[PDB]
Formats: C-alpha cells, sequence, structure tokens
C-alpha cells in the first residue's frame, strides 16, 4: 500500500516518547515561508500530521530548487526537538533525502489526521 | 498552524 511506505507512528514517536534516533520516513503535505526566509512544514507519517516541523537554514536550497514540495516523500535523518516559551514544540530537520518527488508521488497518501498539538 | 508573533522572535535563533 502506500502508506506502508511511510513511518506510521513517528509523531508520535517522536513527541509522546521523545524518540530521536528514528529515521522515519514522511510525506511533506505543506511548506509555508515564514517570517532570511525560514520553512515551516506540515508533515505527515501516513497516521498523523504535525504541523510544527522547521526547516533547518541549511536544507533551504532543497526548497529554493524545489526538490522538496508537497507531497514528496523524505527521509529525516537528523532532528532536534526544542520548546517554545508558550510550551509550543517545534521539530527541527536538520539532514534528511528526498526519496520520491512530489511528481513520482502525485497525491497526499492515505488520510492522516492532525496530532494534539 | 502558523507561528504566533512571539514565537516568531525566538524561532529566528
Amino acid at each position: 500500500s502506500m502508506v506502508g511506505q511511510l513511518s506510521e507512528g513517528a509523531i508520535a514517536a517522536i513527541m509522546q516518547k521523545g524518540d530521536t534516533n528514528i529515521k522515519p520516513i514522511l510525506q511533506v503535505i505543506n511548506i509555508r515561508p515564514i517570517t532570511p526566509p525560514r520553512y515551516r512544514l506540515l508533515m505527515s507519517d501516513g497516521l498523523n500530521t504535525l504541523s510544527s516541523f522547521m526547516l533547518a537554514t541549511q536544507l533551504n536550497p532543497l526548497v529554493e530548487e524545489e526538490q522538496l514540495s508537497s507531497n514528496c516523500v523524505c527521509q529525516i535523518h537528523r532532528f532536534i526537538v526544542n520548546t517554545l516559551k508558550d510550551g509550543r514544540r517545534v521539530v527541527i530537520l536538520m539532514e534528511l533525502e528526498v526519496l520520491k518527488s512530489a511528481e513520482a508521488v502525485g497525491v497526499k497518501i492515505g488520510n492522516p489526521v492532525p496530532y494534539n498539538e | 498552524g502558523d507561528f504566533t508573533a512571539d514565537d516568531l522572535e525566538e524561532l529566528d535563533t
């Protein structure tokens, strides 16, 4: 199945269990610039979506040159979770690989629901 | 979803 390609449950593992050494495969649902530009990502593991992913600045060329885009599938290789002053937690993506382009995937996979943030 | 004005200041670092 297409959702079988994703690391179902990885978002819960990051948020609830504090798993930091997993290398989950996730789908980009949306990329939003925020304000040197920074990018917030809505990401999916096939079961849940999380709105609080942020791209490390060193990864901005992946967005700028349009290889990281809505519907692409990527594997996260390094990330850090940080807590903001108001209690919101942000997952900062430091290293990732784009495994399949948006054009090669072509759709949002499955029907993930928002994780409780 | 989007970050509040306060969050935006902290994320810059």
